[PDB]
């Protein structure tokens, strides 16, 4: 649950 | 509330609030800021800490939309000097991150190779804050086969105490190393600095070191940077070494800079999370006094007040090459030594990528800083 | 712009802005704050300095009208300790103003006269910040005709370093004075303080000293003050000495407290103007760290957060007398000694007025602080 | 031109 991966997970669905 | 659900919701709030900031709806921005306050935390996980500094930054920006209220909040201006703490946080950055050690190693090698055979060497340090950069170069000059030249170092900084400590440490080492050495401090901010203050003499080989200082001149893509690089060009340095952030943080709109800076500082905050405990006061100082100040300046400032105008290496190369400089590729074995440095304790995860004779210091896959060497053309 | 025209215009802005604050018009309040920022100054004349701290206070209050924005401005909470500076500013107040010296003189006389013949004396200091209060009482106890009793002093403060310095200084003097003396520190905020922590023993005469602490309990005219005074009453002190601000700063509305506090602090800021140069760093520290904090708390805080709820002596007398205490008039010659103290260097302009056995310390004609002594009834 | 007198001068006319 890294922050650099959280940004990636949010950007795809957004 | 799940921690992963907390993190992604924090991102949505940041982008949402920023839109309300751009729209100018204080009511809608205040509600978004209220949510961020309870979830974000400087002591929480990486996303909570990231959200805390971007939240404070966003709230500072909308505070500037009411200049009367903003000024009145500082009418009793707390004019102060916090030099000892600022020296402390710079030492922590030097020791908790490998950025400066790699930069210092690469730039010192470029200077030494440029100063082969020279008996008179003058080095100009545009941000003379850490004496570790030149302490190593002193020993290396003394060990070189032809013996040490006469070394002169000109240190530029806006705080006397920083120059006093560097001067004391450099003279002390040079006296032990039996090196003819001269250090002349220059107390000045970089914008008010004039060439005459550097007092370069004729017939001495010159090197210029710009560690995280060039992007300062992009403030009100710039004409102030051109004049400074041309002023440096006229000094005829044998080599100029540039260390800069490698991120597009100078976008036109708020949403542009917010999107990119979120990715950059998520990586920087990620290093500390994987290496340093959440309760470390050293980590909080770096996260607040350094990244927090840069984040705040990128997000809440405009015009000349926004000094942290970071741009990528490709833009700097064109800008510097157009100013009359030719690229000097970094030494293959200097690059190898810098990679071996990253094999040190607590430096795993970092990588050094070569790009057109330059070095790019990355965390995982995210670029962070660039190092490049330049010589005068024509 | 004339300086006298500047001063009176600053007053109008303060009252005008406060009305816009009450009306809730941020646009109209921001315009008034914009004008105040350019005219007010912490380095200017008396009215410019007064306006600066009331302007910052007013801007802080309207900032609280948007809790999301207010919290976000401190999301990266700068948790800090500034003990050394706080000790320094308290020393300056003690030395630049005669308030504490007069209070200490009057209360020590009341204690000594209450402790005539007592061989066991326990003094409770509710704000044990300045050891000068008890250093004099130590010598006076030693000089009294019947010799010194066993002296015990209980010091209450929220900072260990303050109690360590007082303890060290008091033990050092008592050891020189050959006085059997005991100092037990109590680290606590005054609200969380319990009687059991004071550890009063049976058969020892007791005195309670409350220097600028009673008005703290009026925060959410109060029931917390009654419980504390009754708790003190149950301890059966032989004398309680109270030093309090003598101004109605606990009015119901913002405009009420703004009108009175403007007059009170105009007098306090007037003393420094007639005595200390405008460039004095000591003066600015006192004006900012003390009066500025009190002004800010009176104007921008509400509920329990507003601790500086100053009230006049007549209200305190009823409140204390209803709690079961009887007034003990201050000694005529203690009052005479306090007046002679005001004949000291730089203390002209001050006056001491007698009011129903109590002392009122005034600057010119403006009341500032009261000193009163009380014993248990029934 | 004392501040304690400026307040008095403004309050009368106000």
């Amino acid at each position: 649950m890294s922050a650099t991966a959280l940004l990636q997970k949010a950007a795809q669905m957004g | 509330l799940k921690p992963e659900e907390r993190g992604l919701y924090l991102i949505h709030l940041l982008l949402t609030c920023a839109n309300h900031v751009a729209s100018g709806s204080l009511q809608n921005a205040n509600a978004a800021l209220e949510q961020l306050s309870h979830l974000a935390s400087p002591d929480g996980d990486t996303m909570q800490r990231i959200a805390a500094y971007f939240t404070e930054a966003l709230a500072n920006r909308i505070l500037k939309s009411w200049p009367g209220l903003y000024k009145a909040l500082n009418a009793t201006q707390t004019r102060t000097n916090n030099v000892s703490e600022e020296i402390h946080v710079r030492r922590l950055f030097f020791e908790m991150f490998p950025i400066l050690k790699v930069s210092y190693l690469l730039t010192n090698r470029a200077i030494l190779e440029a100063m082969e055979g020279e008996k008179m060497v003058h080095v100009i340090d545009l941000d003379a804050s850490e004496p570790a950069q030149w302490l190593a170069l002193l020993q290396a000059f003394n060990s070189r086969p032809e013996g040490p030249p006469h070394l002169r170092i000109t240190g530029v900084h806006h705080q006397k105490e920083v120059l006093e400590q560097m001067a004391h440490r450099l003279i002390e080492e040079a006296e032990k190393l039996d090196i003819p050495f001269q250090f002349n401090p220059v107390v000045s901010r970089l914008d008010c600095l004039n060439v005459e203050q550097l007092r370069v003499k004729t017939g001495e080989a010159l090197a210029v070191s710009s560690v995280l200082q060039l992007h300062t001149f992009l403030a009100s893509s710039s004409g102030r940077t051109d004049s400074f690089l041309n002023a440096i060009w006229g000094l005829s340095p044998k080599v100029m070494v540039v260390t800069e952030q490698d991120s597009d943080h100078n976008g036109s709109t708020l949403m542009e800079r917010l999107l990119e800076s979120l990715y950059t500082y998520a990586a920087l905050f990620d290093c500390l999370e994987t290496k340093v405990p959440r309760t470390s006061q050293d980590r909080i100082k770096v996260e607040k006094m350094l990244f927090g100040e840069e984040i705040k300046n990128i997000i809440s400032c405009e015009g000349f007040e926004r000094r942290e105008r970071h741009e990528k290496l490709e833009k700097w190369s064109q800008r510097i090459d157009l100013a009359g400089f030719g690229n000097v590729p970094l030494s293959y074995y200097a690059m190898l030594q810098a990679r071996r440095l990253l094999q040190g304790c607590g430096f795993d995860g970092y990588r050094i990528k070569e790009e057109s004779g330059c070095a790019v210091i990355c965390w995982q896959d995210r670029p962070l800083y660039s190092v490049s060497a330049w010589r005068c053309r024509k």
